[PDB]
């Protein structure tokens, strides 16, 4: 998907199949304003002579889709099966693409950075309650935090050490085999990333 | 209330007596050893991360006062370690060899800092205030790690050097008859950086 300057959204389609044309596929599109459908439709996967042939590509101009003046506007196109097969239902998706059509963002205006004051800490702020500056509740429920975390439960890949690591060198060197190194998990545990401690330096109104 | 004593890198403060020998003298003396009133706090009062460590209404250093409600406090033998002989009631020993059990960020220590408050009432003979006595000395032969001392509500000083002796001049704080000694002891302090021996903490 692309939006040529002053143009309308343009969909590039390639049939990368070995033999079958795209007559079994329908291209469905929808535009959503902050996730709510604003418009939608269907087009066929057509080439220069009927259904787009195996190995053929085409480009199609979709309807104009002006941005919502507020919030985000997203176009989604999906290739789906027109008809059920023995193994999938009618409308089974094959793959999809999106394009951001949103009007230039209005970033919300954040509060000015403020100088700390002497004296008493607030005990409550909006939905939050604090006990000597420590969060104890949000919106009627007991809550603690926030607490910095650098640890994640190592994935099986995070635990692997067969290929080398890519960090220490140009990854294109050494046939892309990396540089011999311990697993991520090993270095994370050696650095104590799983057992960070929190020390309060200061608290101020 | 100033709790910079906890991270101070100096030798200790207050009414310090010049270092001398441990001697067998016939001077009048008494042992304050015995069962003292004790409580364990999880953090050092008055530090930025300990905003609600103390009971409602208690001031940062209100434990020093002669007017203090310690009725409900447990007792602990002195000398002892609070992490020994108590079936884990006040925590357990921690063994490291080389590694420090806290971040290497001198002179800062963790917020989780077991802090023991000790309160001891004792009697001093009227005769110790007669002109035959020049001064009254309070001696600690070993406290792990840093501690602050109050006598009859008056701050006497702060000690460091866990296996080193420290004497304080309590001539002006003591009285004949009944007296109060209050000692606040922190597990971790700036002194912990100087005390990384291969042994149990
Ligand atoms: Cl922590
Ligand atoms: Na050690």
């Amino acid at each position: 998907l692309s939006l040529p300057a002053g143009g309308k959204p343009t969909l590039a389609v390639a049939n990368l199949r070995h033999t079958a044309d795209a007559s079994d596929v329908v291209l469905r599109w929808r535009v959503e304003h902050d996730g709510a459908v604003a418009a939608s439709g269907e087009v066929a996967a057509e080439g220069s002579d009927g259904p787009l042939r195996a190995g053929e590509s085409a480009t199609i101009a979709l309807p104009a889709m002006p941005a919502a003046p507020l919030g985000e506007t997203w176009l989604t196109v999906e290739a789906v099966l027109r008809d059920a097969t023995g193994w999938a239902p009618a409308g089974h998706p094959l793959g999809a693409v999106q394009l951001d059509l949103s009007a230039p963002a209005v970033p919300t205006r954040s509060p000015r950075p403020a100088t700390p004051l002497d004296g008493a800490l607030p005990v409550s702020l909006g939905p939050a309650t604090f006990d000597a500056g420590t969060l104890v509740s949000l919106a009627g429920q007991p809550v603690s935090g926030p607490r910095l975390e650098l640890w994640r439960a190592p994935t099986d890949n995070d635990r692997g050490a067969g290929f080398g690591a890519y960090g220490p060198g140009d990854p294109w060197l050494n046939s892309g085999r990396g540089v011999p190194a311990p697993s991520s998990e090993a270095v994370w545990k050696q650095a104590g990333l799983d057992r960070l401690t929190r020390r309060v330096e200061d608290v101020a109104a | 209330a100033d709790v910079s004593y906890l991270t101070d890198q100096g030798p200790g403060s207050g009414r310090r007596v010049p270092a001398r020998s441990w001697l067998h003298s016939d001077a009048p003396a008494l042992s304050l050893n015995g069962d003292w009133r004790f409580r364990l706090l999880p953090a050092a009062p008055g530090t930025a991360g300990a905003g609600s460590v103390l009971p409602s209404g208690e001031t940062v250093e209100g434990v020093a006062a002669e007017s203090y409600d310690d009725a409900a406090w447990d007792t602990l033998p002195v000398p002892s370690h609070w992490v020994m002989g108590q079936d884990g009631k006040y925590g357990r020993p921690i063994y490291t060899n080389v590694q420090y059990p806290f971040p290497i960020d001198p002179p800062h220590v963790p917020d989780a800092n077991p802090t023991g408050d000790f309160r001891r009432r004792f009697d001093v003979p009227a005769q110790w205030f007669e002109s035959t006595t020049a001064a009254l000395t309070l001696r600690f032969d070993g406290v792990e790690s840093r501690y602050k001392v109050w006598v009859n509500g008056q701050e006497i000083g702060v000690g460091s050097g866990s296996r080193l002796a420290q004497e304080f001049d309590v001539s002006d704080a003591l009285r004949a008859g009944s007296n109060l000694l209050v000692v606040r002891v922190h597990q971790w302090s700036a002194a912990s950086y100087l005390e990384d021996q291969d042994q149990w903490w």
